[PDB]
């Protein structure tokens, strides 16, 4: 890798340097170097490596759906024949966004997931897997989609499992997994009750654990709750 | 699009 | 070149759905892709070359200015020592910028500017000129600093001498070129009095002549007029 | 910054 000459502790200040430049390619290589030492990351290494790859892929999705959507015009009824660019363009964007999930899934399996012991490491690496699978389920078209779609499931379900024995219904990691479970279950498993029970009830469990808290953990508990309370509304 | 984190 | 093998045709279609897509680095790879065909551009294709490579460098030159603060504070007093990598890591983006600047230098020395012969091009050539050699001298501190403000300055005032003798002074192109040649004045030349004197100037000039405008080529030249008179409420 | 187009 690229980054194989460069210290770890390099690369994570340079990653959090391209964070604040809002250079989030360099900041998502940095942080890919930084994996591959072979250390365990800590909290604050989870978190800069989530939040370099989400903005690189969301930037991605984004683009697709653009590019998708005049795809689709273009297949309509009255629609004028402009030659094959359209698709191959998406093509080419949904190629590169294949490209960073698979780079991001092969983070985790080599060897993130395996190494996680603590239940908030193993649960963030779980989400990921999911996300990452989701994404991939999101341009799927083929022979593998539900394959894909089951692949994330899992690794979901794996992530809630462990989140709901061992850690508070208020922890922001649980509280962040169910949340997007929940997006999983109503864009992509066309399971919209299923949606929005999981986050009903994810809500209302976090809701009666407040009382627990100090005010910055309930600052930062209700701000995903309130992300809850905006699906729950867009969806009813 | 739904809120994801 | 990777795009040799594509239609011209084909690269301006697909310059315009990464326009769309917000994708700018593939929308500069298309149109590069383009001038290398060879051919003159239209107005139309002009116009997708400047925004594209405008809204990379853009990118580029806003991280640079983040990093470069940040580097200028590690070296005051009571600062502490952090190693190289703040610099490093702006050095790193430093030389893609440059990069990025010389990539369009090319493209206008090779063969844009000399098949240029319609006053309204060779204008357009030459403000892209002076803006590519602005920028890089914006991150320049070394033995060729001076030259390099200086070919800026003769690429501008080219552009000047033409967009005087040829068009009107309401003209959108003549226009810009002077908003940004006076920018360089203030910003690049350390001369604040001759910025001020050109953009008021061509403010009034513009003016003067709306009276012959049709109401569509009047919202055209009023929004860079009230950019001109935007910085000139800046710098007075 | 200045405006520059
Ligand atoms: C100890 C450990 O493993 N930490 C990993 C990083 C977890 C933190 C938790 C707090 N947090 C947030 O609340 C926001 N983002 C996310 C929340 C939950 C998950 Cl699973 C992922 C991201 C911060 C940004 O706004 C949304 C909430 C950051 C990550
Ligand atoms: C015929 C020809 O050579 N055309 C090249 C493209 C010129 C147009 C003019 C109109 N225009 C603008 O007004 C805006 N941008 C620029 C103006 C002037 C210059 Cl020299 C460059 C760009 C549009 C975006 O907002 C700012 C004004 C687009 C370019
Ligand atoms: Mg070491
Ligand atoms: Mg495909
Ligand atoms: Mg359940
Ligand atoms: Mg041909
Ligand atoms: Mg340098
Ligand atoms: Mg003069």
């Amino acid at each position: 890798g690229a980054m194989g000459s460069m210290e770890r502790a390099s690369l994570i200040q340079k990653a959090k340097l391209a964070e604040q430049a809002e250079r989030y390619e360099d900041m998502a290589a940095f942080m890919k170097g930084a994996v591959e030492k072979g250390e365990e990351l800590s909290c604050e290494e989870r978190n800069l490596l989530s939040v370099a790859y989400k903005n690189v892929v969301g930037g991605q999705r984004a683009a697709w759906r653009v590019l998708s959507s005049i795809e689709q015009k273009s297949n309509e009824e009255g629609s004028e024949e402009k030659g094959p660019e359209v698709r191959e363009y998406r093509e080419k964007v949904e190629t590169e966004l294949q490209g960073v999930c698979d780079t991001v899934l092969g983070l985790l399996d080599s060897h993130l997931i395996k190494e996680a012991g603590d239940a908030e490491s193993r649960v963030f690496y779980l989400k990921m897997k999911g996300d990452y699978y989701r994404y991939l389920a999101e341009v799927a078209t083929g022979d593998d989609k539900k394959r894909i779609i089951d692949s994330a499931r899992s690794a979901y379900q794996e992530a809630m499992d462990i989140s709901k024995k061992e850690m508070p219904p208020t922890n922001p990691i649980r509280l962040g997994l169910a949340l997007n479970f929940s997006v999983f279950h109503y864009e992509i498993a066309n399971s919209p009750e299923e949606a929005i029970s999981l986050a009903k009830t994810t809500f209302d469990e976090a809701m009666a654990d407040l009382h627990t808290l100090s005010e910055d953990s309930y600052k930062d508990s209700t701000l995903i709750m309130q992300l809850l309370r905006d699906n729950l509304t867009l969806w009813t | 699009f739904p809120a994801t984190v």
